[PDB]
């Protein structure tokens, strides 16, 4: 009946959704599954614990990028690099994420319409609400009371309380909230289990959110998966989906897949579901191009691959005059939500700043090591807490405007192992961040003298944020999109995108909740047809 | 006497540490070395020039050398330890480790208790 | 039982490719709760599984039966619970992992667990 392709978050609702509805579901997964155990001493076992892709095995049938050392499975070119990562395996990107359930501001869904830049969304904030919710409900996440205004009206509170903050977290909230009100600091609402909740634990500090939960305390797509094959729903590891085949009805009827072996399958249903990732589902479209559509299936609009977006973030690190102790607590509690918005969003983009709970022993205790001066062990262990205890980190997302000269096509000449091609990224980061940055900038030299900063380093390099957006853009006419506000695709009745491809903008914050919602919707969507 | 009895009282010299598992610095003492023995020696003469007068500059090399096998808890980009690694149990009195659980959830409430202050 | 210790030398060395390897079986599955070495948290919160009284019983079916579902605990407005390992184990997975716990923390002589599992599913 519902034919899912790609297990992560996305697709694993949908198929879960219709699993339970009594229809029967087949999901397509490219990787293998990897277990929880095993995972966590791949990395405990690691010599860079600062590389989140590492502890995923890139399977030669189904590979992802890898930058330790670089596996070069991207083709990048243009301005900037998109060195952005996801994972191919069963569960999805989720395995190595840092749980942040944001909501999109009511602006987000119409830019042009309000700041007159990018492009509007064919629905509005209050239509995703009552999803943004059961999103909330389903992945389990923890937000702080109404006395926090995150700016996305609830019509209910979150299903979960948020966990007293960590000491690091708590005194720079307070220290920066008291200077000036104007950065609006407040508890991140996160994935991440304040109590027991959807039969899993909760969080114990174990700060490895990235690259990995080895518990389940905050949500990991395999939750859903599970709940998938549970459900009735016949999942299949190792099926890496290449094309897709047509029938008269400019309908989507079959999709065929390698096994490990590259040996091509074929799979009918009845609806189908692209629920790959931002780079993949775009590549599966631009690579399924028959007589009937030769732009590629669902690509008359040429939009297909293009618009890809992704945060171009901005960090800084120095030493608070105080003692802190990061990494006591899960990663990230911290989100310093005030340029989220406001009128200037119509000349530089806006930024959301993050305060990092990441342990810094490991990289202090190695910078010290790195001077190759020796010393007594108690100026050593001195130097340790010195250095390990006053170090702060803020990274920011960055929104870039969803431009048609940003796409993502499958190499006429370059081939993965089973002999499909590996994706070729055309990025670049326009002068509209370029400004946003430089006033996020002095945000930054104020954090410092407000938190009495010494040896501040400024990294002026937009950082991926692994945030894949606008592949499958959404709209309201097929002739500057490929999907409707339904998700659904003009060019195909039966085929659905169920990914981060279909969001119009990218807008201040982790987009997974978004994508979580949309899911949902489509959910009852497909639940009324077939 | 074996070349590890020297190695173990010559690490608790440098890492100013009581109770290090010998388990441990006997793979630190594989991965210092090769196959060879020309590490297991030279460690009896370094104990003597450090716990006495000045340190000849090579013999420093190889004193720092076992700091960093015993603290980060790779050699020549390995791991050999990480829970025992002694970077991560010099703040404790309940020790951090990234990837294991200290104490229980509000555990990261209050401030932390700093250690010999 | 007493500190493990088994994975001291278990770090930096591959894992291995097919076959049940108890010894890594609690450190990626447990520890992370339990620590390494099975001694439990200052706070006591997650109990030290070397000196408690189910680890090391005599028939271990409320061994396993804990590794299997977990614990509910609610009381104190304040709940507990070690989760499941019912679906992300196997019955010789977990029965293995029951021996390996036992015999180098309670006492392994009644340790059976011999598939004993699939019985308790
Ligand atoms: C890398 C990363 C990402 C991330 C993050 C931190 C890191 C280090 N932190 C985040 C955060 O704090 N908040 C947030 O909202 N997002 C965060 N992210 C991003 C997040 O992980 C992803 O945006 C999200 O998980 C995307 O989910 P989606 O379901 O859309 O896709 P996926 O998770 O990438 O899973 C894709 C699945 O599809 C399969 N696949 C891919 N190609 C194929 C083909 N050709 N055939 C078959 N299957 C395919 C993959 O195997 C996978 O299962
Ligand atoms: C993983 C393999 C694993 C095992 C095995 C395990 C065993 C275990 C036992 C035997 C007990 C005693 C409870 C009883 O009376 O039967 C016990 C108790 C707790 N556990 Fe546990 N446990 C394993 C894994 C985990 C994990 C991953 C966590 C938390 C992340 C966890 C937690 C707990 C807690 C909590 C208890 C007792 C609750 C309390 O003392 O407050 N366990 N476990
Ligand atoms: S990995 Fe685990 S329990 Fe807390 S901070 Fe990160 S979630």
């Amino acid at each position: 009946d519902v034919v899912v392709v790609g297990s992560g978050v996305a697709g694993a609702i949908v198929a879960h959704q219709l699993a339970m509805a009594g229809k029967a579901v087949i999901l397509l997964e490219a990787g293998p599954r990897m277990p929880r155990w095993e995972i966590v001493e791949r990395f405990r076992n690691q010599p860079d614990k600062m590389d989140f892709m590492a502890p995923y095995p890139s399977s030669p049938w189904a590979p992802h990028p890898e930058y330790g050392p670089p596996n070069d499975y991207l083709i990048l070119k243009g301005e900037h690099k998109f060195n952005s990562q996801y994972i191919r395996a069963v569960g999805g990107t989720t395995w190595h994420w840092a749980a942040s359930a944001w909501r999109f501001i009511p602006n987000d869904f119409k830019m042009k319409s309000v700041y007159g830049v990018g492009r509007d969304w064919p629905i509005q904030y209050d239509d995703l609400e009552p999803y943004y919710q059961r999103a909330e409900e389903e992945l389990g996440v923890w937000g702080p009371g109404p006395e926090e205004d995150l700016y996305s009206p609830r019509k209910q509170p979150y299903p979960m309380p948020p966990l007293p903050l960590s000491f690091n977290e708590q005194t720079i909230k307070t220290a920066l909230n008291n200077y000036d009100p104007k950065f609006h600091v407040v508890t991140e609402p996160v994935a991440r289990n304040s109590r027991p909740y959807d039969g899993r634990p909760t969080c114990c500090g174990n700060n490895n959110c990235m690259p990995i939960c080895p518990i389940g305390a905050m949500y990991n797509g395999i939750v859903h998966v599970e709940k998938a094959e549970r459900a009735g729903a016949k999942l299949i590891e190792n099926a890496v989906v290449y094309k897709l085949e047509t029938g008269p009805d400019k309908r989507i009827v079959a999709a065929l897949y390698k096994d490990k072996t590259g040996a091509e399958h074929r799979v009918e249903g009845k609806y189908f579901v692209l629920a790959a990732n931002g780079i993949e589902t775009p590549k599966i479209l631009l690579m399924s191009a028959n007589r009937d559509f030769p732009n590629g299936v669902a690509n008359s609009s040429d939009m297909v691959g293009r618009n890809l977006m992704d945060h171009p973030g901005t960090g800084v690190s120095f030493y608070a005059s105080e003692k802190l102790w990061p990494g006591r607590g899960p990663q990230e509690m911290t989100s310093l939500i005030g340029f989220r918005d406001g009128p200037f969003r119509a000349t530089e983009a806006a930024k959301k700043i993050h305060l990092s709970n990441l342990s810094r022993i490991d990289q202090e205790t190695q910078k010290i090591f790195k001077a190759g001066k020796l010393m007594k062990p108690d100026e050593l262990d001195a130097q340790i807490r010195d250095r390990s205890a006053r170090y702060v980190q803020f990274d920011c997302f960055h929104e870039i405007l969803p431009q048609p000269e940003n796409r993502i096509v499958p190499s006429k000449t370059a081939t993965d192992a089973i002999g499909i091609p590996r994706p070729e990224i055309t990025y670049a980061i326009d002068d509209y961040v370029k400004r946003g940055a430089a006033h996020t900038r002095e945000v930054y030299a104020t954090a410092a003298k407000v938190l009495g900063g010494t040896d501040v380093v400024f990294n002026d390099e937009f950082a991926p944020n692994n945030h894949i957006t606008g592949s499958t853009i959404m709209g309201a006419d097929a002739r500057d999109s490929v999907v409707d506000k339904d998700c659904r695709t003009f060019d195909h009745p039966n085929l659905f995108i169920s990914s981060s491809a279909t969001m119009p903008t990218v807008g201040t914050v982790n987009v997974t909740l978004t994508i979580a919602a949309l899911a949902l919707r489509m959910s009852d969507t497909l639940k009324k047809e077939v | 006497t074996a070349p590890l009895d020297t190695f173990m009282t010559l690490s608790e010299s440098l890492t100013g540490k009581k109770g290090l598992s010998r388990v441990i610095g006997e793979r630190l003492l594989q991965a210092l070395q090769k196959g060879s023995f020309k590490t297991a020696d030279s460690l009896p003469q370094l104990a003597g020039a450090l716990a006495s007068g000045s340190l000849t500059p090579e013999q420093e090399s190889l004193a720092l050398t076992i700091l960093e096998a015993w603290y980060l808890g790779i050699v020549d980009n390995v791991v050999i330890t990480y829970e025992e690694a002694l970077m991560f149990g010099v703040v404790s009195d309940t020790l951090v480790i990234r990837s294991y659980c200290p104490n229980k959830p509000g555990f990261w409430a209050d401030k932390p208790i700093e250690r010999q202050a | 039982g007493k500190p493990a210790e088994d994975g001291l030398k278990l770090r930096g060395v591959a894992l291995a490719s097919s076959g049940i390897d108890p010894a890594r079986l609690y450190l990626g599955n447990c520890a992370t709760c339990h620590q390494m070495q099975g001694k439990g948290t200052p706070d006591g919160y997650y109990p030290s599984l070397f000196h408690n009284s189910t680890v090391g019983a005599s028939n271990p079916s409320n061994l396993v039966q804990v590794i299997l579902n977990g614990v509910q605990r609610k009381i104190g407005s304040e709940d507990i619970g070690m989760p499941a390992f019912r679906y992300d184990l196997n019955d010789a997975q977990i029965a293995a992992l029951t021996n390996y716990v036992t015999a180098q923390f309670g006492n392994p002589a009644a340790k059976v667990t011999e598939q004993d599992v699939a019985k308790l599913r």
